[PDB]
């Protein structure tokens, strides 16, 4: 059966970079675009990107645009998700989605992960 | 002539390519033993089309076509003439009047990886068959659909290539297949390339 | 932003059936066919319910039914039972490769002992 792990939950000071894994096995890697989704406490779901395995390409929301990059890695069979320029109204559970078509980009997200908490505060 | 053919540089090399860019070689001034692939007892397929497969080394041919391919096991049928499939009118097509042998052996010794071998591609969209002995190296965005895809994929633009992702555990239907296909020339021009005579 | 409306919330005794609509712009809903709808529940990642704009993916009950009618789709809960308390949210193409996301409703399965 597929499996897909996340990164652990992180805590990251206002101003600075989270890098977020999505490790996947179970099933041919490169052939399934993945999403990525995020859901703030009390918010709702909310769609922010969406990334190629298999050719690298990626596509955004016009409200991520020039925020957030994603990345693959054939080699472990990964997806990198790197948010930068981090806020207090950013603080969330990021999923990373496997789509269901074959090849092709289609928006069922059949496949989800475990969600990573990623937390922004001045805090300790 | 006293040249040897080089078969040892396509029959083992270490990688031999991927499907949609298969590379060919041109086998010529030289002298060729078959008997080396024939009585190898390796080669799951040794299909001959045009020549009987026992009596190859006596005719001469005017030269030779080495082409080589990483593809599925379930797929070699489709490495035969007039047989239609996904990599037969995309990726490879050979002509109904086909003079040559296809050569096939299972690699999952070396074309095969625990975590995944996503090295070797196929083309999986394309406009239009392809033509007999036809490569197709371009990565253009396969436009679906009729909005037009101004070269950036996504909904309704399809990226061509697709990868087999090999694994060591998949049945004989889904392991790797090294393939060969030595196409000749029965031409009235004097030929050049054959096997030991006298 | 382009958002995809749905009411605040939908409720119904055990056993009887529920319906939940999301309604969007001609470029959201109307204009293209896919429209899926997920099911989410506290502390576990959202599951896909349906998917297209009324196929279902294996291993849902027959009980979920999706359909989109104009600029607006619907799902419906039939034969309502306790284990449906879960927020559904509504996902569909918005045109520019993106997709978008509704709001989401909070259905509650009303009568509990
Ligand atoms: C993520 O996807 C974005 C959306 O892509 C659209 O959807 C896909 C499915 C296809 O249909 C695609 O064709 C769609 O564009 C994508 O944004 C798009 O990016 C392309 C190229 O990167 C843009 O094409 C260029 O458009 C300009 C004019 O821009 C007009 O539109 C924008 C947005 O509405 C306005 O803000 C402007 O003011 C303009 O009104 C053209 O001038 C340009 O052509 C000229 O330049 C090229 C290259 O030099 C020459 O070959 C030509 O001859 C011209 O000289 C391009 O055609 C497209 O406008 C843009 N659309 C939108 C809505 O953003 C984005 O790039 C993707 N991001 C990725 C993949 O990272
Ligand atoms: C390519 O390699 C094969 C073996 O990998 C060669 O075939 C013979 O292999 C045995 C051992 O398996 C050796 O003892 C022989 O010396 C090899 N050669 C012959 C003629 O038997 C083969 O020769 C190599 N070259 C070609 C063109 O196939």
């Amino acid at each position: 059966q597929v499996q897909l792990v996340q990164s652990g939950a992180e805590v990251k000071k206002p101003g600075a970079s989270v890098t977020v894994s999505c490790k996947a096995s179970g099933f041919l890697f490169t052939g399934y675009y993945m999403h990525w989704v995020r859901q703030a406490p009390g918010q709702g779901l909310e769609w922010m990107g969406w990334i190629n395995p298999n050719s690298g390409a990626s596509n955004y929301t016009r409200k991520f645009q020039g925020r957030v990059t994603m990345t693959r890695d054939t080699s472990i069979s990964a997806t990198y998700m790197k948010l930068s320029r981090l806020t207090s109204d950013d603080t969330a559970v990021y999923y990373c989605a496997r789509d269901l078509a074959f090849s092709m980009v289609r928006g069922a997200l059949d496949y989800w992960g475990q969600g990573t908490l990623v937390t922004v505060s001045s805090a300790s | 002539i006293t040249n040897l053919c080089p078969f040892g540089e396509v029959f083992n090399a270490t990688r031999f390519a991927s499907v949609y860019a298969w590379n060919r070689k041109r086998i010529s001034n030289c002298v060729a033993d078959y008997s080396v692939l024939y009585n190898s007892a390796s080669f799951s397929t040794f299909k001959c089309y045009g020549v009987s497969p026992t009596k190859l080394n006596d005719l001469c041919f005017t030269n030779v076509y080495a082409d080589s391919f990483v593809i599925r096991g379930d797929e070699v049928r489709q490495i035969a003439p007039g047989q239609t499939g996904k990599i037969a009118d995309y990726n490879y097509k050979l002509p109904d009047d086909f003079t040559g042998c296809v050569i096939a052996w299972n690699s999952n010794n070396l074309d095969s990886k625990v975590g995944g071998n996503y090295n070797y591609l196929y083309r999986l969209f394309r406009k239009s068959n392809l033509k007999p002995f036809e490569r197709d190296i371009s990565t253009e965005i396969y436009q679906a659909g009729s909005t037009p895809c101004n070269g950036v994929e996504g909904f309704n633009c399809y990226f061509p290539l697709q990868s087999y992702g090999f694994q060591p555990t998949n049945g004989v239907g889904y392991q790797p297949y090294r393939v060969v296909v030595l196409s000749f020339e029965l031409l009235h021009a004097p030929a050049t390339v054959c096997g030991p005579k006298k | 932003q382009l958002v995809l409306t749905q009411p605040p919330s939908a409720s119904g005794s055990p056993g009887q059936s529920v319906t939940i609509s999301c309604t969007g712009t001609s470029s959201d809903v109307g204009g293209y066919n896919y429209v899926s709808w997920y099911q989410h529940h506290p502390g576990k990642a959202p599951k896909l319910m349906i998917y297209e704009v009324s196929k279902r993916p294996s291993g849902v009950p027959d009980r979920f039914s999706g359909s989109k009618s104009g600029n607006t789709a619907s799902l419906t809960v039939s034969g309502l039972q306790a284990e449906d308390e879960a927020d559904y949210y509504c996902n569909s193409y918005a045109g520019n490769n993106n997709w978008v996301f509704g709001t989401g409703t909070k259905v509650t399965v009303l009568g509990q002992p």
